């Protein structure tokens, strides 16, 4: 929050433009901002100060260490990247940032489904991954490794359900490295809960959920909860299609979708009729 | 075994044709235990008198429909030749006995080939116009190889071709048909019924009418309302506690089958599930589009008019 | 002229199997039509394809040029091995009688007027040529099963002897248009299913007895029942090709705060045929869902 | 990995020399290089040990251990596997011995990946080489796996499509080498095993085993239970044990389609939780999301008040259609008798008149017509094209 506000309030934005030592501590600290808003423990502010560092450029010499292309080769204009700056003992770590922004990425991205805007993911890595490391085919399992440990835990946290997706990121391989704690790990731990929660319902054919009541907060998967605040504020609601005559005496969603193919079918014939409108609009100009 | 396209077997009708004999090429692959020709291509050869082979003239030819295709999914197969099949004879069996071996060219995975025999005339007295074999004994070399034939039967595709050749032939109790817009609607009681009544109706000239229409709406409206009618005159006819011979017995069992169904489906309907109403709605967004697209065709058709 | 009244042994599929061979779905023009004239009526017997794709990624000079030469040459070598036959004494089979275009998901402007009219339909009195736009399956089973024949517009020196405008401001550009409009050919017709073969003889034969038979029959009572699955299939999908040939309808002519350039009059691409195939389409779906729900009443 | 599978490679599969391109340009010694060479490649097929195919054996083994792919090298280990297994050249004995140890290595690794198709198909494969005595004892238990998995290909669980078919057509792919050209399930994979000795022979209880697991069956659970019991002993094999994880799972699956199908609807849910196998066994916490989560096929499953509902198949009404298309005024029967019987009598008729036997006639009238329209149409187009020439 503290360094958030200052660097807004100073107006520091405009001098980091011309000046070129200035530049990279530009990059520094951005970096490290994200990273500490990952690491006590929210998502947001945390995914727009390092998505917005990221992604781009490749290209990254900008904070560390590394050398763009090309540059060592060539010749003696390595004294440059080289000298511009980097500092050393910091960087700060590497692998850090790139699990706080992935981890992220995959909490705010997934959830943007309704269904069907489908979706052209904004980070580099994500849309990279389909055709990439996922695919389709690498040969032809298996994880878990390391990184395409995230990459089945995006498919276990789209469906399904939850336990998956916990089982292969708290655990394993991943998760123990932050040093700013099991705090960050708890925080995180609730926002997959959270946005699980929310991709699980959309789906389930075509609805039906709260199945039951207390299994709700039971298998979907942390004891027992606020209750009602968590799945009322998860659930709700009334935007876009439609969910729910919801009774929270029972405890029980009465959906009556009425319906997802026929909306989206629905939609079609109107944007069809709205371009028509239009070009008989201008004809009648004409 | 020897699959035949249907494309292929109208073509080799008029390859057979015209003009006293003609023989060709025939190519395509196989597949275990069928044999799939898939295409030929013709030659000037008469095989009534030992032209042109030699084997040169097979090799030549060979080496011609390489060049042309290369696909190994059209390979040489066989050869196609026009009538003898056994009067006569041996003029078209000594230019198999030709062919082979003075070559040995190409394109084989086991020593073979297929013969396929035209008759050139249109004939059914005892003759089959299309004749398959395929050769064994199968010497491997005899002179230039000689062989005996078995005969193979003659068949046809898989999947669409085949059926749609049938179907064509099926519609024809008015009209010999193609598959074309305006119809066809596909479950039957009822729909068929409607496709033949339209059929009949669209074709008297394209029109010596105006207004209005009493061909094929009442023709399906007809039909339906014969057939609640109907069903009603059945199901009453049981009503008077017979369940036997009335109607022989037999019109009364299916009318109470019918009955007892439709209650079922109703009962589990509402609510829980609503399935045919919604059907029924998905239906009436298909009709409001159509509606919409005949309002688009009036408003291009007064822009047409108005600028023209 | 040498395009009156085409016979068709269509059915079994004479160049519509010919072309499948060669591989489908395609998104171009792809060949000629090839057919004999007989008795009565031509026979459209065989089609032959010239392939030209340029390398997409990446060109860059010359490779582009390499494929169009190589195209021709291999054209040439396909349609001399039944040509040259013919030629000879008799066989048969010659003749161009048109051109042809795998199921595309329509026929859009430059496809007719600038690779076949610009001067191929003005070196040619009486259009003996015809375009043919297939879409069958693809766009679902019945009402597209057949088939457009076209007569390609144009002659063509009435807006070419200097040399090809538009505004922007229509009125003088229009007159000329259709005058060319006229001469053709805008959309029109050609005859078909409309003669007995007689070469359709050995398909008749077969069979019959017996497997054909007999299969046919079953699958045709399994569809009858049936009607379930392939509702999804079709129809959502029409809907979205429907969508997207209307909204390149709309970019066309209404361009797009201004005017004009339109057709300049309307159409040679598909823009009225499709939506009336639109409105049969949806005719033959709500008849059958009516009738479906009719009898369950 | 990597270089290793280039060494082969580069030796005798697939050679070329390289290099040489003859002459001898402007360098000498060439000759004795390639020479040697040839000598080297001519030696190993065969001279008798492959100890070459046992280390390969244990490497890729080794390889998809470890862990277990990334883009690693287990796929070009197994392209040139294939590459190498295609002995031929010589045969049969030596070969045949390798070729028994190469598909072993091949169709287990399947099953630690997923996947299992492939896994079918190889095990069939050496199953059909091999199988007498101990080898015919595994070979007998593996059976077990090919019931188990492919019943489907594709599908499931929108959004998502578009991964389907790639998935498919890299199954494709991989089916190349392989010895397919499309991805092996269902019908063909049983087809092919009773064609050979290699469900025949086998052992019985196997069979019967999957004759349980491979046609409807009901009541389900004390199928299921003996069925668990067959896996942990009988024919006392461990193959069967570490595949009873799956074994498990797909029985319910099995149970579901037959509960959808016979049976417009049910109240399915207390039975399949039953099933599982009784108390201090359950609870539903995972119990019900296993339900939930499995299904063959796209259902509703979903209820709340307990049991489950369905909504398909809509039996009741296929039913009525029938019952109605029968009788009818009779209407249906007659109406498609007739168009049958129609359409040999028209064909009959038409086949008689282009023949012999109502006409002939026609036929001559047509073609002589026909030669001389075709000689005309092409006569001119051969002037055309002469004068223009010209």
């Amino acid at each position: 929050r503290d360094g958030r506000d200052l660097v807004l309030r100073s107006g520091v934005e405009e001098t980091v433009e011309k000046s070129v030592h200035l530049a990279i501590l530009y990059n520094r600290v951005i970096a490290q901002l994200g990273l500490a808003s990952f690491a006590a423990g929210d998502v947001i502010q945390a995914y727009n100060l390092l998505s917005s560092l990221w992604s781009n450029r490749n290209h990254d010499v900008l904070i560390s260490q590394r050398m763009p292309d090309y540059v060592k080769e060539n010749d003696e204009e390595e004294l440059k990247f080289r000298d511009l700056l980097v500092p050393p003992h910091a960087y700060i770590q590497h692998a850090q940032l790139e699990l706080a922004t992935m981890l992220s990425t995959l909490v705010v991205d997934t959830p943007k489904e309704a269904k069907k805007p489908y979706e052209g993911s904004r980070h580099q890595s994500y849309f990279f991954r389909i055709i990439n490391q996922m695919a389709y085919q690498p040969l032809l399992g298996d994880p878990v490794e390391f990184r395409e440990q995230l990459t089945a835990a995006y498919i276990n946290l789209k469906l399904g359900d939850y336990a998956k997706a916990s089982e292969v990121i708290k655990n394993m391989g991943a998760w123990s490295m932050m040093p700013n704690g099991d705090e960050a790990l708890k925080t995180f731990l609730q926002h997959l809960k959270e946005a699980a929660l929310r991709i699980f319902c959309y789906n389930n054919r075509c609805n039906f959920a709260t199945i039951s009541v207390d299994l709700m907060m039971k298998k979907y998967g942390l004891n027992e909860n606020e209750v009602k605040c968590i799945i009322n504020d998860i659930i709700s609601e009334s935007n876009s299609s439609l969910i729910a005559f919801w009774d929270r005496e029972d405890k029980y969603l009465h959906v009556d979708r009425s319906n997802t193919s026929r909306l989206q079918y629905l939609v079609e014939g109107i944007a069809e009729s709205v371009v028509e409108v239009a070009q008989y609009s201008e004809r009648r100009v004409r | 075994t020897l699959v035949l396209p249907p494309f292929v077997a109208a073509a080799i009708v008029e390859h057979a044709k015209r003009r006293r004999n003609s023989a060709g090429y025939l190519v395509g692959s196989r597949s275990g235990n069928q044999i799939t020709v898939t295409d030929y291509i013709p030659c000037t050869h008469e095989s009534t008198s030992d032209v042109r082979t030699r084997a040169y003239a097979e090799e030549l030819k060979e080496r011609v429909a390489l060049k042309k295709c290369y696909t190994p999914s059209i390979t040489l197969v066989g050869w196609y030749a026009a009538a003898t099949p056994e009067p006569g004879k041996e003029r078209a069996f000594d230019l198999w006995c030709q062919a082979p071996g003075a070559s040995f060219s190409k394109i084989r995975s086991h020593n073979q080939a297929v013969m396929l025999l035209g008759r050139m005339p249109t004939a059914a007295d005892l003759s089959i116009r299309w004749e398959a074999y395929i050769t064994s004994n199968m010497n491997d070399g005899d002179s230039l190889q000689c062989e005996r034939m078995q005969q193979l039967t003659v068949c046809v595709e898989a999947e669409t071709p085949s059926m749609n050749v049938l179907l064509a032939e099926m519609i024809s109790k008015t009209l010999y048909n193609g598959s074309m817009p305006y119809p066809t609607n596909r479950i039957t009681n009822l729909d068929r019924v409607a496709v033949e009544a339209e059929s009949r109706e669209a074709e008297f000239g394209r029109k010596d009418n105006s207004r209005n229409d009493a061909e094929p709406r009442p023709v399906e409206a007809a039909l339906l309302n014969v057939q609640n009618k109907l069903h009603q005159a059945i199901s009453h006819a049981r009503a008077i506690l017979v369940s036997g011979n009335k109607n022989k017995s037999e019109r009364q069992n299916e009318s109470a089958a019918v009955v007892e169904n439709y209650e079922a489906i109703l009962a589990e309907k509402s609510q829980q599930s609503s399935r045919d109403d919604f059907i029924t709605e998905s239906y009436k967004d298909a009709l409001m589009i159509k509606y919409t697209a005949a309002l688009l065709r009036r408003h291009v058709m007064e822009i047409e008019r108005h600028g023209r | 002229p040498m395009a009156q009244r085409m016979r068709i042994s269509f059915s079994a599929l004479t160049c519509l199997g010919s072309y499948a061979q060669n591989a489908t779905c395609h998104y171009a023009l792809f060949g000629r039509l090839c057919g004999v004239q007989l008795n009565e009526t031509i026979e459209v017997t065989n089609v032959l394809p010239p392939v030209i794709n340029p390398r997409p990624p990446e060109d860059e000079t010359p490779e582009q040029r390499e494929k169009r030469l190589l195209a021709q040459q291999r054209e040439e070598r396909q349609m001399y091995e039944r040509m040259g036959k013919m030629f000879f004494k008799e066989e048969l089979d010659s003749y161009h009688v048109g051109y042809f275009a795998i199921c595309s998901a329509y026929t859009n402007a430059p496809y007719s007027v600038r690779t076949v009219q610009q001067l191929a339909q003005l070196a040619l009195d009486g259009n003996p040529s015809v375009l043919v736009v297939y879409d069958p399956f693809r766009t679902s089973l019945m009402g597209k099963l057949y088939l457009r024949a076209f007569v390609p517009t144009r002659e063509y020196v009435e807006f070419y002897t200097r040399l090809t405008d538009k505004r922007n401001i229509l009125r003088e550009n229009r007159l000329m248009r259709e005058c060319n409009v006229g001469k053709g050919g805008v959309l029109r017709e050609v005859k078909v299913e409309v003669d007995v073969d007689e070469y359709q003889l050995l398909c008749l034969s077969g069979f019959n007895v017996a497997p054909l038979s007999s299969t046919c029959r079953t699958l045709h009572s399994e569809v009858m029942t049936d009607y379930m699955a392939a509702l999804i299939e079709s129809v959502r999908h029409n809907a979205d090709e429907l969508s997207r040939g209307l909204h390149s309808e709309s970019y066309f002519s209404q361009k797009e705060e201004s005017y004009g350039p339109l057709g300049q009059r309307i159409d040679t691409l598909l823009k009225l045929m499709q939506l009336r195939e639109q409105t049969q389409h949806l005719e033959s779906l709500c008849d059958g869902v009516l009738l479906n729900t009719s009898l369950l009443r | 990995g990597r270089i290793a599978d280039a060494y082969v490679r580069f030796f005798r599969r697939f050679l070329l020399s390289p290099i040489p391109s003859i002459v001898e340009t402007d360098n000498p010694h060439l000759i004795t290089m390639h020479k040697e060479l040839e000598a080297d490649r001519e030696d190993f097929y065969k001279e008798k040990p492959n100890t070459d195919r046992a280390v390969r054996v244990f490497c890729h083994l080794l390889q998809t251990l470890t862990e277990m792919n990334s883009w690693h090298a287990a796929w070009s280990t197994l392209q040139c596997f294939t590459r190498v297994m295609q002995e031929i050249t010589q045969h049969p004995d030596p070969s045949r011995e390798c070729q028994i140890i190469a598909n072993s290595a091949m169709a287990a690794v399947f099953w630690k990946c997923s996947h299992y198709a492939f896994h079918a198909h190889c095990l069939g494969v050496a199953a059909f080489l091999t199988g007498n005595g101990g080898e015919a004892a595994a070979a007998a238990s593996r059976a077990v796996l090919a019931t188990l998995c492919v019943p489907n290909t594709n599908k499931e669980r929108r959004n998502f499509e578009r991964g389907s078919d790639s998935v498919f057509e890299k199954n494709a792919r991989i089916a190349q080498l392989f010895g397919l050209q499309s991805a092996p399930a269902g019908l063909a994979l049983w087809q092919r095993l009773q064609r050979m000795q290699v469900f025949q022979k086998a052992f019985p209880e196997v069979q019967a085993l999957d004759g349980l697991l491979r046609n409807e069956m009901s009541d389900e659970n004390i199928a299921r239970q003996a069925i668990k019991q067959l896996s942990i002993i009988v024919q006392k094999d461990p193959s069967l044990e570490m595949y009873e994880k799956p074994l498990r799972k797909v029985v319910i699956q099995r149970y579901l389609e037959c509960m959808a199908v016979r049976t417009t609807r049910v109240e399915a849910s207390s039975l399949q939780i039953g099933e599982n196998e009784a108390s201090e066994e359950v609870y539903i916490h995972e119990i019900e999301p296993y339900i939930l989560n499995e299904s063959g096929i796209a259902v509703e499953i979903d209820h709340k008040t307990g049991f489950i509902s369905f909504s398909n198949t809509t039996k009741m009404r296929v039913l009525e259609a029938f019952d109605a298309l029968a009788e009818r005024v009779d209407f249906h029967p007659p109406a498609l008798r007739r168009k049958l019987d129609i359409r040999p009598e028209h064909l009959l008729r038409a086949h008689d008149r282009s023949s012999i036997i109502h006409r002939l006639q026609h036929t001559c009238e047509e073609t002589a017509e026909a030669r001389r329209q075709s000689a005309k149409e092409r006569e001119e187009a051969e002037r055309e094209n002469a004068r223009l020439e010209r």
